[PDB]
């Protein structure tokens, strides 16, 4: 599973914490404004966002998934890029 | 569309796709930030066979703050008062952004199964849960029959 536990969408700019938990750059960033120095999954202390999960980024390039709204087949590494330019998604919000 | 709205919408999709067994929750009209939830009284608890109604108010910075959740159905419990306010750590200082409304409903279900006499909201019911369980079980099943049935 390449889902982010915070936004519950496919990961975008995946970042791994001290505690081995993987989130969108922007989701772990935002969590640390609200609840600072705290992992938004396991509540453990965090000195920082973590590091790029380049191992996770890599395997998402070789994974595919049909879009929840329009059902077109999308590379996992490109899913965020699709959903922000998917008319159905946009016609919901 | 805010991240709060997208996340509340995602959670609603997931609950329709893989329904829970002893919980229904859904928006009230077109207000996506205002949900009503039903939970069954847990089997092998004094609440069994009762249906309990809950009001869920989502904050505009969801999921970084917890939903506000109160019982509308009256219930005899040390951690739920007459106003239907719930003392539950994950609805307060132990909220985390990874928690979802279904994890909240299950956590509330378990609070019916295993009350928290230490750190109570209704000291009179806490006192009785601690000293004479059979009494708490008698009165709780009495309130379930009048209110939740
Ligand atoms: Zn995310
Ligand atoms: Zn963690
Ligand atoms: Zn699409």
């Amino acid at each position: 599973s390449f889902d982010c536990a915070v936004c519950l969408e496919v990961l975008h700019q995946p970042v791994r914490t001290r505690c081995g938990h993987v989130f969108c750059r922007s989701c772990i960033a935002t969590s640390l404004k609200n609840n600072k120095w705290t992992c938004p999954y396991c509540r453990a202390y965090l000195p920082s966002e973590g590091v790029p999960a380049t191992d996770v980024a890599k395997r998402m390039k070789s994974e595919y998934k049909n879009c929840a709204e329009c059902d077109t087949l999308v590379c996992l590494s490109e899913m965020r890029a699709h959903i922000r330019t998917c008319q159905k998604y946009i016609d919901k919000y | 569309g805010s991240m709060a709205l997208k996340r509340i919408h995602k959670e609603l999709n997931d609950l329709a796709r893989d329904p829970p067994a002893q919980s229904r929750a859904g928006p009230v009209g077109d207000d996506m930030f205002h949900w009503q939830a039903t939970i069954m009284g847990p089997n092998d608890s004094p609440y069994q066979g009762g249906v309990f109604f809950l009001t869920i108010h989502f904050p505009t910075d969801y999921p970084f703050k917890p939903p506000k959740v109160a019982f509308t159905t009256r219930i005899y419990h040390p951690n739920i008062n007459s106003n239907g306010s719930i003392k539950l750590d994950i609805l307060r200082s132990q909220w985390s952004p990874a928690l979802t409304i279904s994890k909240v409903l299950l956590s509330i279900s378990s609070l019916l199964s295993d009350p928290n006499p230490d750190d109570p909201l209704v000291p009179e019911i806490a006192r009785i849960y601690k000293t004479d369980r059979e009494k708490y079980n008698r009165i709780a099943r009495e309130w379930t029959q009048k209110y939740a049935m």
